[PDB]
């Protein structure tokens, strides 16, 4: 098939910088023209900002330019500014006389760097509500960190969990550029009352934090 | 001026 | 003066069709060519086909066993259909002239189509209630989760929208069971928790259930 890819897929980067993203398709676009860069924001729907490799729509603020040919394509933010920060596709459009297609990109995030930040690390044991429903939940919060990647780990009586955990991660926040991380794990309420020790340990780089609580003990 | 016009 | 009003979808059990129609205002359907876009959740943009103006439709290669894309020029729509949907196929679906090497680009906003054979239900609010004593330096953590309910969307307030600051709503998981949950927290002094009540508002409009849970220390 048509299969188009931008590099990088995630880039940090700061206000005033200057950003290239690459776009290259398997085959030339149509007539070595049709390309356009959207920009999508979280929760939002894309908006394009460049067609026809380097044409600007009108209010989008001349910081932004397109170029290339063909094969390979470029988005340029000359200065970064605050508004810019977002997942941006290239979009080409490709056929013959006979026959129309488009593709995407994978699309590459545009986050803002800052400095590491430790999580502050809460654990909640399942309220005693929920244990009546016969399940039990243990919430893990990762609250305000950076950088996103971060490992976390579930130990129950010290034995480290596999498989009955799901995570989910805020996008980076307006006001501090951090992040914050959810993971639950979930327990039958036979099994959670038949071991003591419930740990969760956030893992980033060269710091190991474990935070704890012992079932039955406020 | 798109594809697939013949 | 121009828009595309989008139409149609929901929920589709596995298996099942979705019938998806964008409605012209401004211009004529025959104007343009129009492609149908997806989004999964968190995932990126994938096209699914393109109706040209001259009125010839064309697929990706993925979606030409399953797709029809039509247009109605009385009614001045283009309509997406998809058969013999699964899981996979769950995205926010979109209606859109791209733009690639011309000027007009318009999308319609978007509809879910969730593909599930879950029925749908409200969610079960739980508390994650603080310990009266903290032992984050005087800051105490507080939340709901929000767990067991389908299809998406839910929205999460805190004192009817009274409390943003240091709320952290997390995106929702897909739990083994089809269902969906999610946790919004906030951080708060804990020498408030005493003189201050915390209420989560959820609201999922998909079942007509509105909760609110006051979460209390200890």
């Amino acid at each position: 098939d048509i299969q188009m890819t931008q590099s990088p897929s995630s880039l940090s980067a700061s206000v005033g910088d200057r950003v290239t993203i690459t776009c290259r398709a398997s085959q030339s676009v149509w007539r070595n023209k049709f390309v356009a860069w959207y920009q999508q924001k979280p929760g939002k729907a894309p908006k394009r900002l460049i067609y026809a490799i380097a044409s600007l729509y009108s209010g989008v603020p001349s910081r932004f330019s397109g170029s290339g040919s063909g094969t390979d394509f470029t988005l340029t933010i000359s200065s970064l500014q605050p508004e810019d920060f977002a997942t941006y596709y290239c979009v080409g459009h490709y056929g013959s006389e006979n026959d129309a297609y488009y593709a995407f990109g994978q699309g590459t995030k545009v986050e803002i760097k800052r400095t590491v930040a430790a999580p502050s690390v809460f654990i909640f044991p399942p309220s005693d509500e929920q244990l009546k429903s016969g399940t039990a939940s243990v919430v893990c919060l990762l609250n305000n960190f950076y950088p996103r990647e971060a490992k976390v780990s579930w130990y129950v009586d010290n034995a480290l969990q596999s498989g009955n955990s799901q995570e989910s991660v805020t996008e980076q926040d307006s006001k501090d550029s951090t992040y914050s991380l959810s993971s639950t794990l979930t327990l039958s309420k036979a099994d959670y009352e038949k071991h003591k020790v419930y740990a969760c340990e956030v893992t980033q780089g060269t710091t190991s934090v474990t935070k704890s609580f012992n079932r039955g003990e406020c | 001026g798109h594809a697939g016009a013949g | 003066e121009v828009q595309l009003v989008e139409s149609g979808g929901g929920l589709v059990q596995p298996g099942g069709s979705l019938r998806l129609s964008c409605t012209a205002s401004g211009f004529s359907i025959d104007s343009y060519g129009f492609s149908w876009v997806r989004q999964a959740p968190g995932k990126g943009l994938e096209h699914i086909g393109y109706l040209t103006a001259g009125g010839r439709a064309f697929y990706a290669s993925w979606a030409k066993s399953r797709s029809t894309i039509t247009r109605n020029t009385n009614e001045n729509t283009v309509t997406l259909k998809m058969n013999s949907l699964r899981a996979e196929d769950t995205a926010v679906y979109y209606c859109a002239k791209l733009g690639t090497g011309s000027r007009f680009a318009i999308w319609g906003q978007g509809t879910l189509v969730t593909v599930s054979s879950a029925s749908t239900k409200g969610p079960s609010v739980f508390p994650l209630a603080p310990s009266s004593k903290s032992t984050s330096g005087g800051t105490a953590a507080l939340g709901c989760l929000v767990k067991d309910y389908f299809p998406e969307p839910v929205t999460v307030s805190w004192n009817s929208g009274a409390l943003t600051s240091g709320v952290h709503t997390f995106p929702a998981v897909l739990q083994s069971s089809g269902l969906y949950s999610l946790s919004s927290v906030v951080t708060v002094p804990s020498s408030s928790l005493g003189t201050q009540t915390y209420i989560c508002n959820v609201n999922h409009k998909p079942s007509n259930t509105k909760v609110d849970k006051k979460v209390e220390p200890k």
